[PDB]
C-alpha cells in the first residue's frame, strides 16, 4: 500500500500505488512513464497542469472505471487532460457517450472510380 | 570506462572496484597478507575498503584498521564502510534498533580504531525494527560524525524506498546505497529490481561475491581444491553448492564461458567481474582475495570493460540463458 | 510465550520480567544481596532493570551501578531505565521541566557511572510544565545520547496521546512506554486504557507492583509477618492497607485463588505475576525481591504462562469480581 | 560612506575592504611581511581576512593562523573566511561532497589553529554532487560551531538560488555571500546577475581581484616590472594577458582613466578599488598586497568613494566601453 503524492500546480492529491496499477497502461499507472515528473527531493510526481480537472482523473482511478468532467470544468480543457494523463481510447470513447457526443459515418463509392464520381454530384 | 564512479547519485567517488575483509582478515589469510593486499588495492587507485562488524567477530575490522595506522594513510583518500546487524550473543546485540547501531558502530569504530566511517550499511532488513526507529537512528550517527553516508545490505527494493520516504517525512536524511549480491549466477535484484530506484532516487548498488565466492573463477572444473574457500573449516555449505547437481551445471555453462574469455583475451576471473560493472546502476564491486595474486589478475577485469560489447553480451546470456525476466 | 518482547513497537526487545530497585537497592536490602539479585536475574535471562532518582535518594541507582561496574557486564546486553521528577528540595529540582530533565538525568547518569540509559522515564505528569518543553527535552537528551527513548509514568492516555502528538506537530521523537501499576487488583488503566494506545501508535506498557507490594502473594493471610515491607518503618501506609476493611476482604479472596494457583500447579506469586503478562499490550513486567529465594520463585511465572486459557482467566475474574467495564 | 557593511542581510558586519592572501602568504612574501601586512590591515579597521585550504597547499592558513595567534588578537574582533574545494591529489580530496566539506574545514581549521572560521564557502560549483548534500553539510559543520556562516563562490546566480531554495525545503541554512571576480575588466556578473539576489535573498558579494591581479593599477604600463606578479614563476598565465592583444587595449584605456584619476585627485588603484564599491550589492572587497606601500594606498580608496558621482561613473563607463547589459 505504498502510498503515492501527486501535486498538480501546487494541488496536493495522494493515493495508494495498487489504485493506479489497477490502469497499467495509463500515464500514471506506467512507472516508465510517470519517472519523467517525479520530484525526488519531496518525494511526489508534479505536473504543472489544469487544476479542476484532477479530481475526476484520480476519481477514475479510485472508482475503477468512472470516468465523470467536473461540472466547473469546460470540455475541450477536459478531454485535452484525459488525452494527457492517456486514460485510453475505450475511455475516451465512453467518456464522450456520456458527454452527448457520439457518431460517425460515409465512406465514398468503394473503388468505382465513376461510381464514387457520379455518387458526389447527386 | 571511468575508473572512479559516484556512489549512486552522491558525490562520494569510489573506485569502481574495492576490496572487501569476509573470511580472509583475521581469518583466512594472514595479518602480513592482509597487508599486503591493501597495500597493493590502494597503490592501483582502489580507494573502497568493505568490512563487517560480524567479520571474524570483530577481527577483520582490527586487522583492517592496524593496517590504516600502520602505513599512515591520509584518512581523506580512502572510503571505509563497515556493515551493521549481527554484534553479539545477547538479544539487545543484533537488529537495527537505535541501541544497536548506535552501540554496534561505536564498537566498530573503536576496533577500527578511526573517528568516523564514510558509510555504515544496516547488513540486512530488520522485521522487529519500525522503519522510523532506524532511519532515525542512522541520520544520528551521521549527524554525530560517526559516518558520512549510510545504506542498506540485503533490503527489498519495497524496504529501501521505504527507508527513503520515511527519511522525507521527517526530514532525516535517505541511505544512497544497497549492498546486493552480484554475479552471472545471482542477477535478478541488481538487474530486475534497483535501475528503477537508481533513476527514481540516486540509489546506487555496490554488489558483493562477483566470483560467486570462487565459484566463477573456474579453479572447481575439476574438485575441491587444497586451500581453497569451499574447502576451508566452516565452509561446508559452500562445498555442497559447488559438488550440487546445479552445481555441476554451472562448471559447464563456465567451460563455455572460457571461450568468450578468449576471444575477448582476457582471464575468466576478469571477465566475470567486468562482467558485473557493465551496467551504470552499479556503482562498485567488492572483490575478494585470499592471496596477490587474485587481486591482480581481478584488477585487470577493468580493460575487458570497454569490449563488453551488445553482441558479447547477448552470447553471455545465452551461455547462462538465466537472463532475468523485465 | 516468548521470553523477550519488543518494548511496544520500538525495536528495543527486553525480557517480559524485569527487576526493579524501589525500596530494596541501597535501602532494605545489602549491596551484596542486592548484587546477589542482579547476578541471579542477569545469569537467567533478564535483561531489563528499573531505577529512579527518588528511590532512597539517589542510593539506589549508585548501588545498581556499582554492581553493573563489578560485575563487568557488557553495556550492549543491558537495558537500563530510570525515572524523573522528584531530585531536591528545590522549587526548581522537580517536574518536566527542560531545566530539571537534563540535570536530573545527568545526575542520575553519574550516580550510575553510565554514559547513557536505555529510556528515561517521566515519573508522572507534570501539569506546571508544557507538553512541548517536556517533548523536546526528552529528545534532546536523546540526541545528546544520554537516553536511547524515552517514556511516560502515571500519565493519562490523554496525555500520552498529547505527547505523542506534540512530538509529530514538532518532528521530535515520540514516548515509546508507559510505567503503569498493574496487578489483580488495579486493572483499569492498562486493560481498558492503554490498548488502544498500544494498537495506534505503538506505545506499550511496563506494569509495575505485580505483587502489589507484597499483597498479592499470600504472605499476610495472617498479620504483618517480621521483615515483610509492611512492617518496615516508613511503610505504614503499606499495613494500613493490608489491615484495613478492604484489605481483609483482598485476602479472602486470594485463598479462593489460592486454588486456581493448585489446579494449574504453581505457587500464587508466579500466578499473579503470570497473570499480568496475559494481555499482549503489555511488554514487560517489573518484579520486587527482598531476596534470591523470592525471585528464583517468581521467574517460574514464565512457565505458568502457557497455562492461562480462556476458561481460567473467567474463572478469575469471577473471583476477583472486578473485571473493568470496556 | 560607511566603512563597516553588513555582509549581504545577515548580521555579520565587515569592513568595505579584507585582506585576502592569495599568491602571497606562504608564498610570495615572507612570513614577516605578512604579519606586517595584517597588522597594518587590522590596525585600519580592517576585520576581513580571506584564505584557502588551496592557497600555496594550505601554507597560507598556517601563515595567517600563526600571526593571529602571535598577535594576540581577541577571536571574536576578526572575521576568518576560507573557502573550500581543492585538497589534495585523491579523487576524494576535491569537490563539495559532505565527506571532503567536513574533511576539508577540519584540515583548514586545524593549519590556522582556530576552533571555527566565521564563513566557510565552497571554492566552486560541484556538478558532481547534489545541491542538497552540499547544503546539509555546510549547515552541519555550522551546526558543529565549526563555521558561523556559509557561502559560494563562482556560482551562477541559478545555482546560487537553488543551494537557497533546497536550504528553504529541508530547514537548512541558506548561503549568505558569493565570492564572485569583480573589476573594471570583469563585470556582467556582480552588475547583472547578483543584484537581483541581493534584494530578492539577502545574498551578498565579496568581491575579489579589484585590480585584476595588478592589470588595472598601471603598473604595466610599459612591460613586465621586476618582482611584479606578472613575472612570478607559475604566473605566465598571467603575463600572456598583460602582453595580450587585449592587454595592450586594456592598458591603453587604463591610460584615459588614469585623468579621471587626477580629477578625482587619487591614485589609479584606489579609484579602481573604490569602484567596485561604489553598487550597494558589493558587501566588501578583497584585497592583494605584497608589500606595506601597496596595503598603504589601496586603503586610501575610501575617501574616494564619495566622489564616485552619475557622471565620473558614466564616464569611466565610456572609456571602459564594456557596461553590461540589462
Ligand atoms: N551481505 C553483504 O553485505 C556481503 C556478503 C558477502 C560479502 N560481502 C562483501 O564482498 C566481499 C566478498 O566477495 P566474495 O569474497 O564473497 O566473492 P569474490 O567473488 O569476492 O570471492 C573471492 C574469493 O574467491 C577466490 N578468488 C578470487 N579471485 C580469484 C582468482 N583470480 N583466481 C582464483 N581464485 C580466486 C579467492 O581465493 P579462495 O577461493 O582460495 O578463498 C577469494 O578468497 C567481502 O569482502 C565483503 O565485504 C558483503
Ligand atoms: N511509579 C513507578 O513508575 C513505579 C512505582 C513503584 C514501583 N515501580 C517499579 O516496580 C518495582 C517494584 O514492584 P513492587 O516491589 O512495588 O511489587 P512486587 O509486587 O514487585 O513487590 C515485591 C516485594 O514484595 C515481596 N515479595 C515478592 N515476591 C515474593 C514472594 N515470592 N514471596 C513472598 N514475598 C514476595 C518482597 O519481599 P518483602 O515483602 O519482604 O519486602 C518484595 O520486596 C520497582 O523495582 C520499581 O522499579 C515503578
Ligand atoms: N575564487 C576565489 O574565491 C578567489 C580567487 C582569487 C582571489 N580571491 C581573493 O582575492 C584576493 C586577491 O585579489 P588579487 O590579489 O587577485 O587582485 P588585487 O587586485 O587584490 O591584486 C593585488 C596584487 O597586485 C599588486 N598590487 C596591489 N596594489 C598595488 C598598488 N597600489 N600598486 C602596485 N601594485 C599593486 C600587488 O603586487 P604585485 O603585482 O608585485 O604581486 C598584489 O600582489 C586574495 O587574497 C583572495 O583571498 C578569491
Amino acid at each position: 500500500s505504498e502510498r503515492v503524492v501527486i501535486n498538480i500546480s501546487g494541488l496536493r492529491f495522494e493515493t495508494q500505488l495498487k489504485t493506479l496499477a489497477q490502469f497499467p497502461e495509463t500515464l500514471l499507472g506506467d512507472p516508465k512513464k510517470r519517472m519523467r515528473y517525479f520530484d525526488p527531493l519531496r518525494n511526489e510526481y508534479f505536473f504543472d497542469r489544469n487544476r479542476p480537472s484532477f479530481d475526476a482523473i484520480l476519481y477514475y482511478y479510485q472508482s475503477g472505471g468512472r470516468l465523470r468532467r467536473p461540472v466547473n470544468v469546460p470540455l475541450d480543457i477536459f478531454s485535452e487532460e484525459i488525452r494527457f494523463y492517456e486514460l485510453g481510447e475505450e475511455a475516451m470513447e465512453m467518456f464522450r457517450e456520456d458527454e452527448g457526443y457520439i457518431k460517425e459515418e460515409e465512406r465514398p463509392l468503394p473503388e468505382n472510380e465513376f461510381q464514387r464520381q457520379v455518387w458526389l454530384l447527386f | 570506462l571511468q575508473f572512479y564512479r559516484n556512489l549512486g547519485k552522491s558525490g562520494l567517488r569510489v573506485s569502481c572496484l574495492g576490496l572487501g575483509t569476509w573470511v580472509t582478515f583475521g581469518g583466512q589469510i594472514t595479518d602480513e597478507m592482509a597487508e599486503h593486499l591493501m597495500t597493493l588495492a590502494y597503490d592501483n587507485g582502489i580507494n573502497l575498503f568493505d568490512t563487517a562488524e560480524v567479520y571474524a567477530a570483530g577481527k577483520a575490522e582490527v586487522v583492517l584498521g592496524n593496517i590504516i595506522k600502520k602505513k599512515g594513510w591520509r584518512r581523506s583518500s580512502l572510503v571505509i564502510t563497515t556493515k551493521i546487524f549481527w554484534g553479539g550473543k545477547a538479544e539487545t546485540e543484533r537488529g537495527l534498533s537505535r541501541k544497536h547501531i548506535i552501540e554496534g558502530l561505536k564498537a566498530s569504530l573503536e576496533r577500527l580504531q578511526l573517528e568516523y566511517v564514510d558509510v555504515v550499511f544496516a547488513n540486512r532488513p530488520d522485521p522487529n525494527t519500525p522503519m522510523e526507529e532506524t532511519v532515525r537512528a542512522m541520520t544520528h550517527v551521521i549527524n554525530q560524525g560517526m559516518a558520512m553516508y549510510w545504506g542498506t545490505s540485503r533490503w527489498s527494493s519495497m524496504e529501501i524506498m521505504e527507508a527513503y520516504s520515511v527519511a522525507r517525512q521527517f526530514n532525516l536524511i535517505p541511505p544512497i546505497c544497497e549492498q546486493a549480491e552480484y554475479h552471472m549466477f545471482q542477477r535478478e535484484k541488481v538487474e530486475v529490481q534497483l535501475p528503477e530506484l537508481f533513476h527514481k532516487i540516486g540509489v546506487g548498488a555496490m554488489t558483493w561475491s562477483p566470483l560467486a565466492c570462487g565459484i566463477v573463477s573456474g579453479k572447481y572444473d575439476s574438485g575441491i581444491p587444497p586451500y581453497s574457500r569451499a574447502s576451508l573449516k566452516g565452509y561446508q555449505w559452500l562445498k555442497d553448492k559447488i559438488l550440487s547437481e546445479e552445481g555441476r551445471r554451472q562448471q559447464a555453462k563456465l567451460k563455455e564461458l572460457q571461450a568468450i574469455a578468449e576471444r575477448l583475451g582476457c582471464t575468466l576471473p576478469q571477465l566475470a567481474i567486468a562482467w558485473c560493472l557493465r551496467n551504470e546502476g552499479v556503482s562498485s564491486v567488492l572483490l575478494g582475495a585470499s592471496n596477490a595474486e587474485q587481486l591482480m589478475e581481478n584488477i585487470g577485469a577493468i580493460q575487458v570493460l570497454p569490449k563488453l560489447s551488445s553482441s558479447i553480451v547477448h552470447e553471455i546470456d545465452s551461455i547462462l540463458g538465466n537472463k532475468p525476466y523485465s
